C-alpha cells in the first residue's frame, strides 16, 4: 500500500557492468538536484591501458534518465620504474561499493592492485576515491608499508562503506591480517588534508582501525558489512559490522565504540554456514531514543511443513532498552533459496503515522527467481512481523539471475514527499530501480442512529407525491481525514444501504425517502484538514403493512475514495492507511410488543376437536374440523397455524367459531393447510375457528392425522405442542329390497276359456302373472356378497295357484330355484291369502355380488294364473290373494376387523283372483 | 447329475472338453444310450462307460529343469542361481487352472560407486601419503566386500583468480611455491582426472602420480568439487543401480557460498555440469560456491551418500556441518584409513533392494502373483516385496487359470526378476484335443457316408439319422 509498485524509474547500464551492484543517494548541500549514485565494477573505462577497471555513475532524476560517469580520474597505471609499473587498475571493481553524504561522494575499489614498493607484487589492497566539491582525491588507507597477507596485503578496502553523523568516514576492509578483515575510520578532514599524488604510504592522524587479533580469527571477513548507530549513550555514532566467518562459521555482529573503537557488544548467529551477518543495519524501529541492530542471515535453513530443512534466510531485531540490555526477535523467510535477507535498507516513517521501518529483500525468490522484496513496519511492541508489502522484479535471466534487491538504500526524499524513497539494484540485468512512497491518507468513520431502537412507527413523515403520512429513523454519517505529507487539499470521495441481512434475495423493507432506494452515494470534499463534514438523512420506513418484516434492521456503509483526482503532480496517487476498515454498520433493533427479554417466550397452547367423531367413509362426506389456540408467554410473532391434510371452505357461512383466514397448498408434496393467527398474535387473545375439508376410496386406510403447530419468531426452536384430531374408521350399511307386480289382480271367468285334459299353452293355463324384485344399497358401505331369497306359493287344497315359467336376471346376481321349474313343460266370496305358511311353498334361492351407491340387481319371474284351481265347481265365486315376498341379507364384507353390520328388510308384493261375472240373485 | 456337462449340448469330443475341467467325454457301448456322451464325473464314474473309452484330461505342471538356488556367490564353486524353477513344462485344459511355484534369492552382490575427490592445496603436502592410502585401501578393501565395484577420481585446489592463487611473479603464475624456493604446480579449480572404472590398479597406481599446489587462502574450495562430482552423470560415470558413495578429503576449512564475493564472484551457483573436454571446472571462475541446501538436494536427488575424510582438526567443524547435511556422515583422515572405511562397510550394510517380477512372451488367454516376502509375510495381492538382503529368500505363487483355447497347441512366457541376470520360462501347453477322431475314421461308409460323427466305435449320427452306422432314418423308424 505504501510504495509505488507501478511505474518505478529504471536505470541501465554497459551490458555485463554488473550496473547496480552498489546504490545510494547523492545529496549535494550546494544546490537543490537530487541524484543517484549507481556502481558499475566491471564497466570498460576510457582509462589508457585498462581493462574493465570500473565505474561510478551519477543517474539523473530526471531529464531523460541519464546515467553519466564521474571523472574521479582519468589516467591509467602508473610507473615506479621504467617497465616496472606499481599500479594495476584492470578489473579492480570500482563501484563495488557507493556512499554519499551531503556534498561528499566515498566509491572504492575493492579489487584495485598495486606493487609494493619493496618487491614486485600484486596486492589487491583496494583503493577509494573521496570527492567534496571538485577537489577529489584519493583514500587508500590499506595501502601502506604493512605489505603482505599477514598486513594489510589483499585488504580489498572499501568492501563496506559508511559515514558518520558530524563527518568521519568508516571502511572495511575484509581481506586485511590473513582475512581477519578490519575496520578503519578516519576524519573526512583528514582525509582531504593529507593527499599528495607522490606519496604512496599516506598516513592519517586521527584514525582509529581495529588491530591483528589472534590467528584464531582468521577468515572471519570483519568488515564484509557495516553500520553505524549509537549504542552507549555518548551520543557519538558507535560502529557496528557485520562478520559472515566468525566462530566457526555461525556469524559474529561486532559494535564498536565510535570515539575510541572499544568493543561494547557482540552478537552470534545460530546456524552454521547461514551466513550471519551478510547485511547490517542500525535503526530505531519503536519510537524510542534508542537504536536496534538487525542482521541477515540470507542462507538460513529452518525445519519446513514436512520436517526437512529449507533455505529461507531470516532476520534477527535486536531492540536496545536502555540499559544496554537486547531483546531479540527473528523473522524467518518465505520461499526456498530466495536467500531472505540478503539486503537490510532501513526507511524509516515510511508509515508516516507510526515508527522506523525497515526493508529486506529475498534477491533469488519470487516468479522465476527474479527476486522478491519484503517492507516491514515498526510498532511500538517492535517489528511487524508480518510484510506489509511485496516487491519483485521483472526482467530475465540474462544469463545470470537479475538479483532484484541484491542491494538497496533507502531514509532520502528525492521528490520532496516528505518521507522516505527507495532504490533497489538489479545488476544481474544490469538495471537499478527506486520505488517512490506514497502518502497516507487516514480516515475514521462512524454513523449514529440516535432514534435507535423504534417502538411504534409513528407515521407522520409525507410520503413524496402521494403525501402519505409514513414513519422514519434519523440516519446520519460522518469522516474526517489527516495526511502528514504533501498531498492535496482537495481529497475528492463518492454510498451507504439501509440493509445487510437482506443483501440475499430478499423482499425491500425500507427506502430512502427522497431516493425511494434502498441504497445511494453522493460525492463530497474533504480538503484533508477539517473536523468532520456531513449531514443527515431522512429513512421511509418499511414495513408491516404490506411487508411483514419486523429480525432487526442494519444500516451500513462504506467510503469510496478515488486516487486518480487526488493523484500528485509528480505522478503518484496517495493511499489510504492499512488498518482503517471500509465497513461500519450500526443495527441495533426494533421493538413491538413482548418484554424486555432477548427470547420472549412463546409459550402458548392448539387444540382440534372433529365435529364428526367417526368417518363414514362413503362419499364427500361432509367431514368438519374444529380448531383453538390460545398465548400464555410474552407472545407469538408469526403465528401461523400448519395443518397436515390426507390424500383429500365452506366454513365461513356463519359466525359460530371465530373465523379468520386460511389458505392451501402441496408444496414439495407436504399437503397442507396454512392458517394466520396474528403477525403477532395479541397476548392473550386466544381465538377458535373451525375448518372443512370432505372423496375417499383407499382400503384399510385411517391415516387421517389433522395436526397444528404455530410459528413464531423466537430464536429457539420454538416447538408447541403437535395436538391432532381423531375419527374412527366405521361406514353404515343400510339396504332395502322392493318390487312389483303386474296384473295387479283378474276378474273371472277368463275370456274364452274352457277346462283342460292336459293344458301346453300359456292360454290354456291362464293369464301371464309377473313379478319384478329390486335390490339397492342406501348406505355409504359396500358389501362384498349377499344372499337373497324369493318365497312363491305354488299349491293348495291339491291344486296349482300360480304356475313359474322361467325367470330373468339383471345386474350382478345369480339365481336357481329349489323345485322343478315349468315341470309340465308348456311352450312359453271375499278375499282370502295364500302364502308360504298356508299353501306349498316355493322358493328361489339367489346369490349377488358387491352393490354400491346407486347400484342395483334385479330378478324378474314370469308365472301363468292356473284357471283350473278357480274355475272349476267347488271353486267358483271364490276369491283369492297369491301374494308373493322376498328377502335378503349380506353375508361378507370386504373388511374383517372393522365393525360390521346386517340388514333385515324383506317385501311382498300382491296379486288378487276375484270372480267379476257373478250369477244374478 | 450333470448340473451342467450335458445341459449345455453335446455336439463332439472337442466340444465335450470345451466345457470346465469338470466335465468328461466317453466313447463306448457300456451303457444305455439313455443320455450324452458329456454325462458329470460323478454320472460318468458309476455308469462306468469302459476305461479306455474315456478322455478324460488332467493338467500336469512338472519340472523341467529345477537347479537349486545357490548359497553362495563365489565363482569358485558355483555359477549362483537367483530363480527357480527355471522351468517347468505345465499342461493345460482350455478352463483349466493349477498351482505353479517359483522363488527368487539375491546372491550376486550389490554394485557399488565410490568417487574420491581429492584436496591438492598446499596445505595437504604435510600429509599426502593419508590420502593416498586412504584412496588405495577404499578400493582394496571394498573389492573384498563386493565384486561389483567402480571407483573415479577428481581433484581440487581453489578458483584460479585472485585473492587465491599468486598471480603476481610469472614464476609464480607456472609455479606458486617459487617463493619458497620450491616447485609445485599451477593451480586447477576442479579437474575431473579418472573416469569411474572397474580396473582397480589404474585409480591404484594412479592416484600416486598426483601432487600438490598452493593458494593464499586457508579455506579451499571443495564444495564446487563435490557439487561437481554429484552433477556430472558423463564424466565421472555413474552407473544407475549401483549405490552411490562420495568420498570427499579436506585439511582445513571451507569456502562456502558467498565467498566468492571477495573475487568479484557474484553469481550462484545452479549445479549444472560444466566439466570440459579438457576435464577442467570450465565456470570455476566464474561461479560462486555451492550452498548447503543446494548441496543436499543435488546429493539426494541423485542419491550420493557423502563421507567427510578430514583430519583431526577439524572434525567438530564438518560433524556441526553433517547434521545441516541430513544423511551425510563423516570420519577421520589418520593416516590409518580406518574410521572412514568404518562408514563404507556401514553404508553397505543398509542398502536393501527390491524384487519384482516382470513377464514377457505372455498370451493373453493365462495369474497375478500374490508375494510372499520376508518375515513370513505371505501377503495375497502384492507382487513385488522390497527390502530384501543378500542371501535372504522371497517365495511367489500362481496357477494358470485359463480363459480359452488358442489357435495351436504349443506356447511359453518367461518370468524375470527385474535387474536378475536370471529367468524362468514354462512351455506352456495345451490340450484341446481329443484322440476319437484322430484315427480318420470319420465321414466313411460306416457312418453312411457323412450322417454321423465316428465316435472311435460308433457313429453319431445328426438329426433324422439313427443307428449305430446312421443306417436308419428317424422319420422312416417305427415299432415293428
Ligand atoms: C602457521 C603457518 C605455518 C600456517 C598458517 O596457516 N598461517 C596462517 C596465518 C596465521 C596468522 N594470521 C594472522 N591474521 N596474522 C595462514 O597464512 N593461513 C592461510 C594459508 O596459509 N593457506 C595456505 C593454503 C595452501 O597453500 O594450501 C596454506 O595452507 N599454507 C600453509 C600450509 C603448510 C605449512 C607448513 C607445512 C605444510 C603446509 C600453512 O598452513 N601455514 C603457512
Amino acid at each position: 500500500f505504501n510504495l509505488d509498485v507501478d511505474s518505478p524509474a529504471e536505470y541501465s547500464g554497459p551490458e555485463g557492468s554488473y550496473f547496480g551492484f552498489a546504490v545510494d543517494f547523492f545529496v549535494p548541500s550546494a544546490s537543490s538536484r537530487m541524484f543517484l549514485l549507481v556502481g558499475a565494477p566491471k564497466a570498460n573505462t576510457t582509462q589508457p591501458g585498462i581493462v574493465e577497471g570500473g565505474q561510478v555513475l551519477k543517474c539523473d532524476w530526471s531529464s531523460t534518465r541519464r546515467c553519466q560517469p564521474i571523472e574521479f580520474d582519468a589516467t591509467g597505471n602508473r610507473d615506479y620504474a621504467k617497465d616496472d609499473p606499481l599500479e594495476f587498475k584492470s578489473h579492480q571493481w570500482f563501484g563495488a561499493s557507493v556512499r554519499s553524504k551531503q556534498d561528499k561522494i566515498l566509491a572504492c575499489a575493492p579489487l584495485y592492485h598495486w606493487r609494493t614498493e619493496m618487491k614486485q607484487e600484486r596486492e589487491p589492497v583496494g583503493t577509494c576515491f573521496l570527492q567534496d566539491g571538485t577537489k577529489t582525491v584519493e583514500y587508500a588507507p590499506c595501502r601502506s608499508q604493512d605489505i603482505d597477507a599477514d598486513g594489510q596485503g589483499f585488504c580489498q578496502g572499501g568492501f563496506s562503506i559508511d559515514f558518520t553523523k558530524a563527518d568521519r568516514v568508516l571502511l572495511g576492509g575484509p581481506g586485511s591480517f590473513y582475512w581477519q578483515g578490519q575496520l578503519i575510520s578516519d576524519q573526512v578532514a583528514e582525509i582531504v588534508s593529507k593527499y599528495d599524488p607522490n606519496v604512496y604510504s599516506i598516513k592519517y592522524n586521527n584514525q582509529l582501525a581495529t588491530r591483528t587479533a589472534q590467528a584464531i580469527f582468521d577468515d572471519s571477513y570483519l568488515g564484509y558489512s557495516v553500520a553505524v548507530g549509537d549504542f552507549n549513550g555518548d551520543g557519538i555514532d558507535d560502529f557496528v559490522s557485520g562478520v559472515p566467518r566468525a566462530a566457526r562459521t555461525l556469524g559474529m555482529v561486532y559494535i564498536y565504540d565510535g570515539k575510541n573503537m572499544s568493543s561494547l557488544y557482540n552478537f552470534t548467529g545460530e546456524q552454521m554456514a547461514a551466513y550471519f551477518g551478510f547485511s547490517v543495519a542500525a535503526t530505531d524501529i519503536n519510537g524510542d531514543d534508542y537504536a536496534d541492530v538487525f542482521i541477515g542471515a540470507p542462507l538460513f535453513m529452518d525445519r519446513g511443513s514436512d520436517g526437512k530443512l529449507q533455505e529461507v534466510g531470516q532476520v534477527s531485531v535486536s531492540l536496545q532498552r536502555a540499559s544496554g540490555d537486547f531483546q531479540t526477535t527473528k523473522l524467518n523467510g518465505f520461499e526456498v533459496f530466495a536467500r531472505f535477507g540478503s539486503a537490510i535498507a532501513p526507511l524509516g516513517d515510511l508509515d508516516q503515522d507510526g515508527f522506523n521501518d525497515i526493508a529486506i529483500a529475498a534477491p533469488y525468490g519470487g516468479e522465476d527467481k527474479k527476486g522478491i522484496v519484503y517492507i516491514f513496519n515498526g510498532r511500538s511492541t517492535g517489528l511487524n512481523a508480518v510484510p506489509s508489502q511485496i516487491l519483485e522484479g521483472q526482467w530475465a535471466a540474462r544469463s545470470m539471475p537479475p538479483s532484484f534487491g541484491y542491494s538497496m538504500k533507502g531514509a532520502t526524499d528525492i521528490d520532496k514527499n516528505g518521507y522516505p524513497d527507495l532504490i533497489v539494484g538489479a545488476f544481474g540485468v544490469d538495471r537499478a530501480i527506486l520505488y517512490r512512497a506514497r502518502p497516507v491518507i487516514t480516515v475514521n468513520a462512524g454513523l449514529e442512529v440516535y432514534p435507535s431502537i423504534l417502538n411504534q412507527d409513528n407515521k407522520t413523515c409525507s410520503l413524496p407525491g402521494t403525501a402519505l403520512k409514513v414513519s422514519c429513523f434519523n440516519v446520519r454519517f460522518c469522516l474526517k481525514a489527516d495526511g502528514k505529507g504533501v498531498l492535496p487539499r482537495k481529497l475528492n470521495f463518492q454510498e451507504l444501504l439501509l440493509d445487510k441481512l437482506k443483501q440475499k434475495g430478499a423482499i425491500r423493507r425500507a427506502l430512502f425517502l427522497y431516493s425511494r432506494s434502498p441504497s445511494h452515494s453522493k460525492n463530497m470534499t474533504i480538503s484533508r484538514g477539517g473536523l468532520m463534514q456531513c449531514e443527515e438523512l431522512i429513512a421511509y420506513l418499511r414495513d408491516e403493512s404490506e411487508f411483514r418484516d419486523k429480525t432487526p434492521i442494519t444500516i451500513f456503509m462504506e467510503y469510496r475514495l478515488d486516487y486518480r483526482t487526488a493523484a500528485d503532480t509528480t505522478g503518484l496517487q496517495p493511499i489510504l492507511n492499512q488498518f482503517t476498515p471500509a465497513n461500519i454498520s450500526r443495527q441495533a433493533h426494533i421493538l413491538l410488543d413482548c418484554g424486555e427479554d432477548n427470547v420472549c417466550k412463546p409459550k402458548l397452547e392448539v387444540s382440534v376437536d372433529s365435529d364428526q367423531k367417526k368417518i363414514y367413509i362413503g362419499d364427500d362426506n361432509p367431514l368438519t374440523l374444529i380448531v383453538k389456540a390460545q398465548n400464555q408467554g410474552e407472545g407469538a410473532y408469526e403465528a401461523e397455524l400448519i395443518v397436515s391434510i390426507p390424500l383429500q371452505g365452506v366454513v365461513r357461512n356463519n359466525e359460530a367459531l371465530a373465523r379468520l383466514s386460511c389458505a392451501f397448498k402441496t408444496e414439495n408434496q407436504t399437503r397442507q393447510v396454512v392458517c394466520d393467527l396474528g403477525n403477532p398474535m395479541k397476548a392473550g387473545t386466544q381465538l377458535l375457528a373451525g375448518l372443512r375439508f370432505s372423496h375417499q376410496q383407499s382400503e384399510m386406510d385411517t391415516s387421517v392425522k389433522f395436526d397444528l403447530q404455530i410459528q413464531s419468531s423466537n430464536l429457539f426452536d420454538k416447538v408447541s405442542p403437535v395436538v391432532s384430531h381423531k375419527v374412527d374408521l366405521a361406514v353404515l350399511a343400510a339396504v332395502e329390497i322392493r318390487g312389483v307386480s303386474s296384473p295387479d289382480h283378474v276378474f273371472l271367468p277368463i275370456p274364452n276359456w274352457e277346462h283342460k285334459e292336459n293344458p301346453e299353452t300359456e292360454e290354456d293355463v291362464g293369464p301371464v302373472v309377473q313379478h319384478i324384485y329390486e335390490l339397492r344399497n342406501n348406505g355409504p358401505s359396500s358389501f362384498s356378497k349377499a344372499m337373497l331369497h324369493l318365497q312363491w306359493p305354488y299349491k293348495y287344497n291339491n291344486n296349482t295357484l300360480l304356475y313359474i315359467l322361467h325367470y330373468d336376471i339383471d345386474g350382478p346376481m345369480n339365481c336357481t330355484s329349489d323345485m322343478e321349474i315349468n315341470p309340465l313343460r308348456i311352450k312359453i266370496g271375499d278375499i282370502h291369502t295364500l302364502g308360504c305358511g298356508v299353501a306349498q311353498c316355493l322358493k328361489i334361492v339367489c346369490q349377488v355380488g358387491r352393490l354400491d351407491r346407486g347400484k342395483s340387481a334385479i330378478l324378474y319371474v314370469k308365472s301363468l294364473l292356473w284357471t283350473e284351481t278357480f274355475m272349476n265347481k267347488e271353486n267358483q265365486n271364490h276369491s283369492y290373494s297369491l301374494k308373493s315376498s322376498a328377502s335378503f341379507n349380506v353375508i361378507e364384507f370386504p373388511y374383517k376387523n372393522l365393525p360390521i353390520e346386517d340388514i333385515t328388510n324383506s317385501t311382498l308384493v300382491t296379486t288378487n283372483v276375484t270372480w267379476g261375472i257373478q250369477p244374478a240373485p | 447329475g450333470p448340473n451342467i456337462c450335458t445341459t449345455r449340448g453335446v455336439s463332439s469330443c472337442q466340444q465335450c472338453l470345451a466345457v470346465s475341467p469338470m466335465c468328461a467325454w466317453c466313447s463306448d457301448e457300456a451303457l444305455p444310450l439313455g443320455s450324452p456322451r458329456c454325462d458329470l464325473k460323478e454320472n460318468l464314474l458309476k455308469d462306468n462307460c469302459a476305461p479306455e473309452s474315456i478322455e478324460f484330461p488332467v493338467s500336469e505342471a512338472r519340472v523341467l529343469e529345477d537347479r537349486p538356488l545357490s548359497d553362495k556367490g563365489s565363482g569358485d564353486s558355483s555359477q549362483v542361481t537367483q530363480v527357480s524353477p527355471q522351468r517347468i513344462a505345465l499342461r493345460l485344459r482350455p478352463d483349466d487352472s493349477k498351482n505353479f511355484s517359483i522363488q527368487v534369492r539375491q546372491v550376486e552382490d550389490y554394485p557399488v560407486d565410490i568417487y574420491y575427490l581429492m584436496d591438492l592445496s598446499y596445505s595437504m603436502k604435510d600429509d599426502l601419503w593419508s590420502i593416498q592410502n586412504l584412496g588405495t585401501k577404499l578400493a582394496t578393501q571394498m573389492r573384498k566386500l563386493t565384486s561389483n565395484l567402480r571407483i573415479g577420481f577428481g581433484a581440487f585446489v581453489d578458483k584460479p583468480v585472485s585473492p587465491y592463487m599468486y598471480i603476481s611473479p610469472p614464476e609464480a603464475l607456472e609455479n606458486p611455491c617459487y617463493d619458497m624456493k620450491t616447485t609445485c604446480l599451477p593451480m586447477f579449480g576442479y579437474k575431473h582426472v579418472l573416469t569411474l572404472t572397474d580396473q582397480v590398479t589404474r585409480f591404484n597406481e594412479e592416484v600416486k602420480k598426483q601432487s600438490v599446489s598452493r593458494n593464499r587462502d586457508a579455506p579451499e574450495g571443495g564444495f564446487d568439487a563435490i557439487m561437481q562430482a554429484t552433477v556430472c552423470d558423463e564424466k565421472i560415470g555413474w552407473r544407475n543401480d549401483a549405490s552411490h558413495l562420495l568420498v570427499f578429503t579436506t585439511d582445513a576449512k571451507t569456502h562456502i557460498a558467498l565467498d566468492g564475493r571477495l573475487a568479484g564472484i557474484v553469481q550462484p551457483n545452479d549445479g549444472q555440469c560444466h566439466v570440459g573436454s579438457d576435464n577442467h571446472y570450465s565456470a570455476s571462475t566464474t561461479m560462486d560456491y555451492p550452498s548447503l541446501g543446494l548441496m543436499t538436494e543435488k546429493l539426494s536427488q541423485k542419491n550420493i551418500n557423502l563421507i567427510f575424510a578430514v583430519t583431526e582438526n577439524v572434525v567438530n567443524l564438518y560433524q556441526n556441518y553433517s547434521e545441516l547435511i541430513p544423511g551425510t556422515t563423516v570420519g577421520v583422515l589418520s593416516m590409518d584409513s580406518s574410521n572412514v572405511l568404518q562408514l563404507i562397510v556401514d553404508a553397505y550394510g543398509k542398502i536393501r533392494s527390491k524384487v519384482e517380477l516382470e513377464v514377457r512372451d505372455l498370451p493373453e488367454e493365462l495369474l497375478s502373483f500374490n508375494a510372499t516376502c520376508l518375515n513370513n509375510e505371505v501377503i495375497p495381492g502384492l507382487k513385488s516385496c522390497m527390502g530384501l538382503k543378500i542371501g535372504d529368500t522371497v517365495s511367489f505363487s500362481i496357477e494358470a487359470k485359463v480363459r480359452g483355447c488358442p489357435q495351436e497347441k504349443e506356447k511359453s512366457f518367461t518370468i524375470k526378476p527385474v535387474g536378475f541376470k536370471d529367468s524362468l520360462i514354462v512351455q506352456v501347453t495345451f490340450d484341446c484335443d481329443c484322440a476319437c477322431q484322430a484315427q480318420a475314421e470319420p465321414n466313411s461308409h460306416r457312418c453312411n457316408n457323412g450322417n454321423g460323427t465316428f465316435e472311435c466305435g460308433v457313429c453319431r449320427c445328426g438329426p433324422g439319422w439313427l443307428g449305430s452306422q446312421c443306417e436308419c432314418s428317424e422319420e422312416d423308424y417305427r415299432p415293428s
